């Protein structure tokens, strides 16, 4: 059986670590929900 | 059970110890996941108990207690921040600038970066705090890295 267990606030916060990178991928989503990488 | 607002972590007794499957979102009385994370199966709140209300295994969303709630969208230009839930880790917030997944039936934002599985489910938001979407389903790259969808639902 699962369950859930609060974690905190959603909140934007100042000053958070600003980290990784913005690429534009060719992709295709199945039927099953699944993303794949097109070329 | 507990039904204040908030991110909230999905864990199971079905493996080793306790685990972390996934995270979601708890807003207006409705829970918010992925569908990979439960599989549409019931949670437990403390002595409550949550009923799956809404699902769509292609979109990978599913709602508890009632319809999908959370409308806000990325503007295309601005940085967000990943409100990221790591397994036995504390809530981090990761500002980045979402890259694109371009596809057959229109564009989507995507955010680049690397967490394990079980922070699948933690809500991206914008400057206003509103949540844009969830992150957890997307591609791995070249490198072994991961790119997820910003993921968002209909609120009817
Ligand atoms: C590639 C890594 C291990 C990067 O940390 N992440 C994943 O494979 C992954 C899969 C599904 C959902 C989420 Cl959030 C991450």
């Amino acid at each position: 059986d699962m369950y859930i267990e609060r974690a905190g606030d959603i909140t934007w916060e100042k000053d958070a670590e600003v980290t990784g990178n913005s690429p534009r991928l060719d992709v295709a989503l199945d039927e099953s929900g699944d993303f794949s990488l097109v070329e | 059970g507990e039904t204040t607002d908030g991110v909230y972590r999905v864990m199971t007794r079905r493996l080793l110890g306790s685990t972390q499957v996934g995270v979601g979102v708890m807003q207006e009385g409705v829970f918010h996941t992925m569908w990979h994370v439960t599989k549409g199966a019931a949670l437990r709140s403390g002595e409550g108990r949550l009923d799956p209300y809404w699902g769509d295994v292609k979109q990978d969303l599913v709602s508890y207690c009632g319809p999908w709630k959370l409308d806000a969208a990325w503007d295309g230009l601005s940085e967000v921040q990943l409100l990221a839930v790591p397994p036995g880790e504390r809530a981090k917030n990761i500002q980045t600038l979402p890259g694109i997944f371009k596809t057959k039936d229109g564009d989507i934002g995507a955010v680049a970066l690397d967490y394990p599985a079980g922070t699948s489910g933690s809500p991206i938001l914008d400057k206003c705090g509103r949540v844009i979407g969830l992150y957890g389903n997307g591609v791995v790259i070249k490198n072994g890295s991961y790119v997820s969808a910003i993921t968002q639902g209909k609120r009817e």
